[PDB]
């Protein structure tokens, strides 16, 4: 028990939590939004052309 | 992953070599000293789960699930040196033989790369099973039960076969990690929905789903206590990690294939827990209420969402643990007074306090109370049902009241009231019994502090 | 509790436990004692008032119709006795009672405590084991053929004989035995 | 303290008034604290004064981790595996950090409801509306995915939204 | 022990296919399974549908 | 730091230090009980200060101390609510808990598990107190079902005794149902505000819909014994005395009204669930009121009284006064407390008696006893400058000036009523009259512990509300215009209750006997409710279980469609197929049709 | 005096024998999968002045 109280954080939420925090003082601190809807930048993307 | 299974199978010559009146206690240290090794196996990197080589590969779905399978093996060992005392010594040999292949067939199919090395060994475990149920069950009714486990379990596997050679065949691969990269959609056709349903039928069966679900009593019923420990703790949880495996190559068809099995498992939830209700027979009753959890993670499974998960992964760890205890508990009784029917001894708090202390316990935690991590795992997969329709609410909370019920209703009858006047040889506890029972619950306790640990892949 | 039971009532014993349920359930009616005394009387006059029928049927139709206006007129909540099969203490104290065959199971290291109560409960013993065996010769003696008819136990009639079946009778735990 | 960052963590400037007492009769709160106060924290204090004092003596730091920038799911080709898992796990960290950033938010949701009183109705509508925002992209990145969630089934439901968006846009432009 | 070797082992042997046993069977066994499909069926296509519309208040429903 | 939150969580965790001495050495000797009342009663003075420190400034605090795990996007915290209903809740349980510590420690001296009965008792309180400071619904959860497992095991106390287990059991039964209601609200106000915590869920929910409220409500009317799932309480009476005078009548019984309190922001946005719980609280408190009136046991009445006082409580938050409604809960936990010590010490006198039938004139042989049970009875019935005076003649005041449905106003009244008759037939049955008790006159009221616990609470029950009223913000506005006729309604109804229970009481004495009517059977087998719901669907459900169930469909159907089928099936066909005769004649000549089969159905076909 | 002794205990090396020779054949099978060491685009990294392979 005592061993896997202590277990390293090799889950990374400590990172996470610090990647987070360096995430959002620069982003509110430039007036960005705090998240944007895509995941994947749209201009790596090609959709097919046209839709009719 | 070879580090701990190396020492597994040292146990072998280990248990050969030993005099005559040393094998218990050589076989629980070192089963215990393996155990200790195993718990290594729970730190994870997170991403992705930790690759030791081309073969075996350990999860944070497969870690809980191999630290339950190592911890069980001492508990069972101190289950069986009781009713084994006038056996002879190379028969007490291959009983602790038969009971150390099991452990090394599991551990490997937990943490086998691809599905034709986890079929092999989820379909080894089956002849170690069947050995311990027929030669040293009890009863008569043993050889039937045998056969029930058998023929049910192959008529779902051998499908199954079938289905992964032939994706293989098609695909190239059957390595988990292949297969979950290039996942393609399962498309809406007759091929695929009856290779969906040769994907599913065998993990079905080992959970088991209701209406197939008949070998059960049999078999826990009639098997020696430490058989039917590990049946209940950890062999009905090789279906769901299969299901939890293989459901990433079912997409999108799992969205209406699994409309069928929803339904099944959560009117048989409430079948199974009524049923318990009416049971004469005390370990009948701990085998129905088997089959009424696993209907829980069946729904889990099915409706794949990450809390359904989480909560089907807790649900197995818990009823692992809890099972194998009032497994034991029935035991202890029945050693006693050589009969399995729940009115047969009543008033036993009166006689013996603190192993009426150890079945309060335990029927604490198969209700779900909180903050247990029964509870935990049930509370999630409630949550994601809801989210998947708020009327699972009502079949839910059924359960929930009738698992109630039939829990406090066996801790009243065996423990409570007054004794029976003509039984005169119930002898205290023996300090085996009581570690026995501890070994159980100090480790369900102490799950609640770090429930991360059991949560699964998905947290 | 303590007689054994016959194969029947007879007429006046039927007769008598319904005065006696009257008599309570009008008790229970009648919280005072003055105004219950009062009214206890009537009931006896009422019921002396049959007392000397000869008619059987008569009297078998007067006790039917009694029981049916008994029913109808009960109590709903009669007052019951605290130790009584209703009562509130009823079982209250059979949490306390152990069998006296425990304590052979005890630690030597318990029984050390308690030396003179140990051999007091040895002498019990031999006396039980050196009675035993006259005690069943005597119920296949006393016993007719057909096996027996009622309940009932024959007496200790030799110079040293004990009562048959008697261990469980006497050694009753206690009725408050902590 | 300056331990966390007090721009990721906001709190206004902590206005609180002074004691005006308008009676002769002692005020045992008062009284009460200064008893706690020589009982309790002065105690406490100088444990903690000693531990620091160990603490310095021996000094030695931690490093958060950096990962560089690798290339995502959507200038993988169809079967590159090693790519492939690259981008996976560096989309699995980018869910995991945002994960993180909706819990900042959430946190400072909660601290303005509780720390606005009986005006939390309006003195947190600005926290409510960032909430809302980061819920809201949160939400069309990740919901719906399922168990067994993917770089690729994010990439899909991305392209899925982007092309009823642009069938909208191109059916208002005929408008 | 003629209690519930009749409650359990002698129950099977002494059965027959009646037209009350079938019917109680068929009901008491299938008819549930139908009745819950169709309620949880049809609340999901309510659901589905109400989603399709862009009609069903999921703000904030993050978690799942 | 600021003293408030290490104050306040001291007060609880000094609690938990007589449970970790339980395996220690003290536990085995006679000093255990006296330490775990000297412990509580360290606790409630601890806990006087942060009440102060509130009462002066208004403080409040939350204190998220322990992080426990987090899932994605939601995060679990051992969190704390410090808020004016946990400050003010906690030193009214622990002092009424330390007065029937003081209490048990006479009423329960000959009792043989005396140690483990205290254990149990401060158990019970640990529960009670992580309930009601609990800041997020997880935490709730665990405090609720805590004080369900420790009243089934508390009401089971002597556990050879049959309706003892089947009270335990029907307690639990009916908390099941409840709890269906309380896990449906976790999991609505997860999937929809994302959270368990309070903060988050007022911010989210700004009109809240009607599923959530209604899971809040069925459980609110489990805990409290409301009307659907009433008969738990009054059968809970079959526990100890302490134990009904603390877990059944003033502490956890309230647990669902307190519920409904934590989440009034939400409540007060739904008019349909404030009509549910105004009309539910309407009936419960009427038809207890109702059953109360004819029982002869005295358990049975105080507890039929404490059902009455929870519907009305439940009626004050239908009305949207949840402050009035918090009020109450702290003002009845004095008195009824008190009441049910009283009645223990009637009980314990009279030999183990509680049937008032049986009690005669105890007005003089009980001195202190009749005090404090008049002074109680006066504050249950709302006498002017009592405790219970500003919790429930507020109550009558709110009820009578609101827009509110008038069947529930109407049965609120006539239950005013019959709380001043059920309390006259105590005392008038109890105490007055003479002595109707066996001759061995055992009654001794002379011990230090009863005469100093039961003037503790009775010193409470008389200045409690004045201090209380004086000593807190004012949050409702209050009602200052009203007819004359309508401020003296509560004081109207409760003289007419007095008048005519004590007439039809007098009318007892005359020598005239007559069969009771109709209604009076409704009124003392409690409307027939235990008498039908606690047979048919318990036997229904029991035979459905048996017959279908088990039988029909495992034992029968089941083996027949799929194992059974197959055997028949293989050994029809392996006699078929193995009863051979083993004359060649016939093997050959099959033989033969072999082969002219082959040569014709494969041998034409390529 | 340690011959019997060692001739009725000896069995208690056979298991961490067994666990040695696991962690050994581990270390040999790591030893396998070393065609990206130092070669990922994420973690590939500039040697020490002394050190030779950035993980064994
Ligand atoms: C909440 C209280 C906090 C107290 C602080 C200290 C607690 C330390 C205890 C450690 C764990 C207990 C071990 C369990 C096995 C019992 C061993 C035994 O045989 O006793 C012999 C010993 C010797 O007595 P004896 O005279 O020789 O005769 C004994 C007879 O057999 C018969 O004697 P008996 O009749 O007295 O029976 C023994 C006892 C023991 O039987 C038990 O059932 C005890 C276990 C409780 C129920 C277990 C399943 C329920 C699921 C909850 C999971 C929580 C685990 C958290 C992590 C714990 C880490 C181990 O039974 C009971 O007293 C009734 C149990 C009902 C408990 C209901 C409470 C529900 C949840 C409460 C809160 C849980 C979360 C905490 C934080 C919440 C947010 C702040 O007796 C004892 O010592 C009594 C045990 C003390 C009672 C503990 C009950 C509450 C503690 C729960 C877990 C602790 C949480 C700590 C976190 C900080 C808060
Ligand atoms: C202004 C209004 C003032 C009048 C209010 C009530 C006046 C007195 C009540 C009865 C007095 C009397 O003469 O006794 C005779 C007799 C007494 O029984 P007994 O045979 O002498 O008892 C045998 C032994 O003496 C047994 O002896 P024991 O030792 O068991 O003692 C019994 C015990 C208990 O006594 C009893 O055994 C009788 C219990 C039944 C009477 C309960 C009275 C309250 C009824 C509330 C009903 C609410 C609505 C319920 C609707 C149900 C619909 C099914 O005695 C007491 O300790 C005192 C009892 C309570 C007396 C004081 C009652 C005060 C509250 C009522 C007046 C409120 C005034 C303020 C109004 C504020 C708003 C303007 O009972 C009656 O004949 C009267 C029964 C009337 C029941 C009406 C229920 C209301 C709804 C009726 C149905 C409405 C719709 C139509 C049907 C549905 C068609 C579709
Ligand atoms: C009978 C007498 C009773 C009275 C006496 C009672 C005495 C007190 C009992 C109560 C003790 C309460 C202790 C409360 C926990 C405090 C410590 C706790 O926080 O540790 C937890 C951790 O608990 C462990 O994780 C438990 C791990 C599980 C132990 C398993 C045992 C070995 C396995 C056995 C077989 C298991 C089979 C099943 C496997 C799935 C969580 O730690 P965490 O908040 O993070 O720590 C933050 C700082 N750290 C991280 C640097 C430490
Ligand atoms: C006791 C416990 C046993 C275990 C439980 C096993 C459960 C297995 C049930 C399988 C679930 C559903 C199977 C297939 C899904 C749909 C079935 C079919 O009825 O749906 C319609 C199919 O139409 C008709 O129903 C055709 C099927 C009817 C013939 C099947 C016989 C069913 C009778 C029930 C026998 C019981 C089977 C289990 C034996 C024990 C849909 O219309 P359609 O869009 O056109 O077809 C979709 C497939 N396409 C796309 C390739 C065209
Ligand atoms: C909402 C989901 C659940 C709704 C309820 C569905 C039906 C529940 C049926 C329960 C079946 C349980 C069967 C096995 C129970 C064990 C046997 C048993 O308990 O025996 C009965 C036992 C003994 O009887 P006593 O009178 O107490 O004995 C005293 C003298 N000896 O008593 C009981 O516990 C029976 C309890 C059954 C309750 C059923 C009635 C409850 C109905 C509630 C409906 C109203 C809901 C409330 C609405 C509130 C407003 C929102
Ligand atoms: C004891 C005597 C010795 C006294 C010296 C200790 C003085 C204080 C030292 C504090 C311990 C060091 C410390 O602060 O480390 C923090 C460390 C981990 O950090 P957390 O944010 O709290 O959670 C981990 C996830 N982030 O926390 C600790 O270990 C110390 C504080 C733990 C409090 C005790 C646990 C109480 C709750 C028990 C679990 C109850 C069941 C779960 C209920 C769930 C309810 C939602
Ligand atoms: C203990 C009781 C368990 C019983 C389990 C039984 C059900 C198992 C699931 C179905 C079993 C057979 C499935 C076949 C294995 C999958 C192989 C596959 O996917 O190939 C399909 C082939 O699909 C089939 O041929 C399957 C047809 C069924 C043949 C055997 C029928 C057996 C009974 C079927 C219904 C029972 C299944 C559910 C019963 C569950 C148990 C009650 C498509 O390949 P192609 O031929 O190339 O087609 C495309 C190119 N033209």
């Amino acid at each position: 028990s005592t061993f896997v109280a202590y277990l390293p954080d090799y889950r990374m939420q400590e990172w996470a939590r610090r990647e987070a925090e360096r995430l959002v003082k620069y982003r509110e601190a430039n007036g960005l939004p705090l998240m944007e809807s895509n995941c994947f930048d749209p201009n790596k993307i090609q959709l097919p052309e046209d839709e009719d | 992953m070879l580090k701990i299974i190396i020492p597994t199978t040292m146990l072998l010559p280990m248990t050969w070599m030993s005099k005559h009146n040393m094998i218990w206690i050589n076989a629980t240290v070192h089963s215990l000293l393996i155990s200790l090794i195993s718990l290594s196996l729970l730190n994870q990197l997170g991403e992705n789960s930790l690759n030791f080589s081309l073969t075996f590969f350990s999860d944070s779905l497969s870690a809980p699930l191999l630290v339950l399978t190592t911890w069980l093996l001492p508990l069972m060992l101190m289950a069986s040196q009781s009713h084994l005392s006038k056996e002879t010594t190379t028969r007490k040999k291959l009983y602790i033989t038969m009971l150390i292949l099991l452990q090394l067939f599991l551990i490997m199919t937990f943490t086998a790369t691809e599905l034709i090395l986890f079929y092999i060994l989820f379909e080894a475990t089956l002849v170690p099973t069947l050995i311990i149920i027929t030669r040293w069950g009890n009863q008569t009714e043993r050889l039937n039960a045998g056969l029930y486990f058998l023929f049910y379990t192959l008529a779902g596997s051998l499908p199954l076969l079938v289905a992964l050679v032939y994706i293989q065949n098609t695909t190239g691969s059957l390595n988990f990690l292949i297969i979950h990269y290039w996942s393609h959609p399962l498309s809406n056709s007759w091929s695929n929905i009856f290779m969906w349903l040769a994907c599913i039928m065998a993990f079905m069966v080992k959970m088991p789903l209701y209406g197939l679900h008949l070998w059960l009593p049999k078999a826990h019923v009639e098997a020696p206590i430490a058989g039917s420990m590990v049946l209940a703790a950890v062999l009905l949880k090789l279906g769901g990690y299969g299901m939890m495996r293989i459901t990433t190559i079912l997409n999108p068809l799992t969205n209406y294939m699994a409309y069928p099995f929803l339904m099944l498992s959560m009117w048989g939830m409430i079948m199974t827990s009524s049923i318990c209700l009416r049971q004469t027979d005390l370990k009948s009753l701990i085998a129905y209420s088997s089959v009424s959890h696993m209907a829980l993670v069946i729904v889990a499974i099915m409706i794949q969402t990450p809390w359904s998960f989480m909560g089907a992964t807790a649900l197995m760890i818990a009823h692992g643990l809890t099972s194998s205890m009032l497994f034991c508990l029935a035991n202890t009784n029945y050693e006693r007074v050589h009969s399995r029917t729940m009115i047969l001894a009543r008033g036993l708090q009166t006689l013996l306090p603190l192993m009426a202390t150890w079945w309060l316990v335990a029927s604490l935690t198969n209700l779900a109370l909180p903050p247990s991590i029964n509870l935990i795992g049930e509370l999630f997969i409630i949550t994601a049902s809801f989210s998947w329709s708020n009327i699972t609410i009502i079949l839910m909370g059924m359960n929930m009241m009738i698992t109630a019920l039939y829990s406090l209703y066996m801790l009243i009858t065996t423990q409570r009231g007054k004794y029976t006047h003509h039984i005169n040889n119930i002898k205290p506890s023996f300090t085996r019994e009581n570690a026995l029972m501890a070994l159980h619950i100090l480790p369900l306790l102490l799950l609640t502090l770090n429930p991360k640990m059991i949560l699964g892949p998905l947290y | 509790a303590f007689s054994a039971p016959a194969a029947y009532l007879t007429h006046q014993q039927k007769v008598l436990r319904l005065y006696k349920r009257a008599l309570r359930h009008l008790e229970s009616w009648c919280v005072h004692r003055d105004k219950y005394r009062y009214f206890a009387c009537l009931m006896r006059a009422r019921f002396d008032e049959h007392k000397n029928e000869k008619d059987m049927v008569k009297a078998t139709q007067l006790l039917r119709q009694a029981e049916e206006e008994f029913w109808y007129g009960q109590h709903p909540q009669p007052y019951i006795f605290p130790e009584s099969p209703g009562g509130t203490s009823y079982e209250r104290y059979e949490c306390y009672k152990v069998p006296e065959w425990c304590l052979d199971d005890w630690h030597p290291s318990e029984k050390a405590m308690y030396p003179d109560y140990f051999a007091k409960r040895e002498q019990w013993k031999r006396l039980r084991r050196e009675s035993w065996e006259r005690e069943v010769k005597q119920l296949q003696e006393e016993t007719p053929p057909g096996g027996p008819r009622t309940e009932a136990l024959p007496p200790a009639r030799k110079e040293g004989d004990l009562p048959p079946l008697w261990w469980h009778i006497v050694t009753r735990p206690r009725e408050r035995p902590m | 303290p300056d331990s966390w960052d007090k721009d990721v963590y906001p709190e206004p400037p902590r206005r609180t008034p002074a004691p005006a007492p308008q009676t002769s009769l002692p005020n045992p709160v008062t009284y009460l604290t200064k008893i706690f106060d020589l009982l309790v924290d002065r105690p406490v204090t100088l444990a903690r004064e000693f531990i620091e004092q160990q603490h310095a003596k021996n000094r030695y730091y931690y490093y958060h981790r950096e990962f560089r920038r690798v290339p995502d799911i959507t200038e993988c080709e169809e079967k590159d595996i090693l790519c492939m898992f690259e981008a996976e796990m560096q989309w699995r960290r980018d869910y995991k950090v945002d994960q993180e950033i909706v819990n900042i938010i959430q946190e400072r949701l909660k601290a303005c409801q509780q720390r606005e009183g009986e005006s939390y109705r309006q003195n947190c509508a600005k926290e409510l509306e960032q909430f809302t925002q980061v819920s809201k992209a949160f939400q069309d990145r990740y919901s719906d995915l399922g168990a067994h969630y993917s770089a690729r089934k994010c990439l899909a439901k991305q392209k899925q939204r982007m092309l009823a968006e642009r069938k909208a846009a191109k059916e208002a432009a005929a408008a | 022990i003629r209690w519930t070797y009749a409650r359990s082992a002698n129950i099977y042997p002494n059965f027959r296919p009646t037209p009350k046993t079938s019917l109680l069977g068929a009901l008491f066994g299938i008819g549930p399974l139908f009745f819950w499909y169709y309620v949880f069926k049809t609340d999901r296509d309510k659901k589905e549908k109400l989603i399709q519309e862009g009609k069903l208040d999921q703000t904030f429903n993050i978690s799942y | 730091m600021n003293p408030f939150a290490s104050l306040t969580l001291t007060t609880l965790t000094i609690l938990t230090i007589p449970i970790m001495m339980s395996n220690s050495n003290i536990y085995k000797t006679n000093l255990y009980p006296n330490y775990v009342k000297t412990t509580v009663s360290y606790a409630f003075t601890l806990s006087l200060v942060p009440l102060l420190m509130f009462m002066h400034t208004g403080q409040e605090m939350i204190i998220s101390n322990w992080h426990w795990m987090t899932l994605q996007t939601v995060e679990l915290s051992l969190s704390f609510k410090m808020d004016y209903f946990s400050v003010m809740f906690i030193p009214v349980a622990l002092f009424v808990t330390w007065s029937i510590m003081e209490f048990s420690m006479w009423y329960m001296h000959s009792d043989p598990f005396i140690n483990r009965f205290f254990k149990y008792l401060l158990l019970f309180l640990i529960t009670m107190m992580i309930l009601v400071t609990a800041n997020n619904l997880f935490q709730l959860f665990i405090g609720w079902e805590g004080v369900g497992i420790m009243s089934f095991l508390l009401i089971g106390w002597w556990h050879g005794r049959t309706d003892a287990n089947t009270a335990a059991l029907q307690a639990i039964l009916y908390n099941r149902i409840g709890d269906i209601g309380f896990v449906l609200s976790m999991a609505w106000f997860l999937t929809h505000s994302n959270a368990w915590d309070l903060q988050q869920i007022f911010m989210l929910n700004n009109e809240c819909p009607n599923m959530p409220l209604i899971g809040l409500l069925l459980a609110a009317a489990g805990k409290s014994a409301q009307f659907g799932l009433h008969p738990w309480l009054p059968s809970a009476m079959e526990g100890p005395t302490p134990v009904s005078a603390l877990l059944h009548s003033s502490t956890m019984v309230v647990a669902g009204v307190f519920l409904l309190i934590r989440f009034y922001p939400l409540m007060e946005t739904n008019k349909l669930v404030q009509t549910m719980t105004l009309c539910l609280g309407a009936i419960t408190t009427l038809f207890t009121a109702l059953c109360a009136i004819t029982q002869n046991d005295i358990k049975k009445i105080v507890a039929f009284s404490t059902s009455s006082q929870l519907g009305l409580m439940m009626v004050t938050i239908g009305i949207n006064q949840p402050h009035l409604a918090f009020l109450h809960i702290c003002m009845h936990a004095f008195f009824k407390a008190m009441l049910f010590m009283c009645s223990g010490s009637i009980i314990h006198s009279l030999n183990d008696e509680q049937d008032i039938r049986k009690m005669g004139g105890l007005y003089k042989a009980m001195p202190f006893t009749t005090t404090a049970l008049i002074i109680g009875s006066l504050a249950l019935t709302g006498m002017p400058y009592l405790t219970g005076f500003y919790s429930k003649d507020l109550i009558i005041e709110a009820v009578n000036m609101s827009y509110t449905n008038a069947w529930a106003l109407l049965m609120t009244l006539i239950a005013t009523s019959l709380t001043a008759a059920y309390s006259t037939r105590i005392i008038f049955f109890a105490f007055l009259g003479k002595p109707r008790f066996p001759p061995l006159v055992l009654i001794n009221e002379n011990n230090p512990l009863l005469i100093n616990s039961i003037k503790r609470l009775l010193i409470g029950s008389i200045f409690a509300g004045f201090i209380i009223s004086n000593n807190i913000p004012p949050m409702t506005v209050p009602n200052t215009t009203m007819p004359l006729y309508m401020k003296m309604t509560a004081l109207i109804v409760t003289i007419m209750g007095f008048m005519l229970a004590l007439e039809l009481n007098n009318t007892t004495y005359y020598l005239k006997f007559k069969y009771p009517s109709q209604t009076y059977k409704f009124s003392n087998m409690l409307g027939y409710y235990p008498s039908i719901m606690h047979r048919l669907p318990t036997y229904h459900n029991l035979s459905m279980s048996q017959k279908s169930a088990s039988s029909l469909l495992d034992l029968i159907w089941l083996e027949t469609i799929l194992p059974k089928t197959t055997s028949f099936i293989q050994m029809k066909m392996s006699i078929m197929v193995s009863n051979q005769k083993g004359l060649i004649k016939l093997y050959f000549l099959s033989f033969l049709i072999t082969i002219m089969i082959s040569m014709t159905l494969f041998n034409y076909h390529e | 005096n340690v011959l019997q002794i060692v001739r009725d205990h000896w069995v208690h090396i056979l298991v961490p024998v067994g666990f040695v020779f696991g962690c050994y054949l581990d270390r040999r099978s790591d030893e396998k999968l070393t065609a990206f060491r130092n070669k990922s685009l994420l973690f590939k990294r500039e040697l020490r002045p002394n050190e030779e392979v950035t993980w064994k």
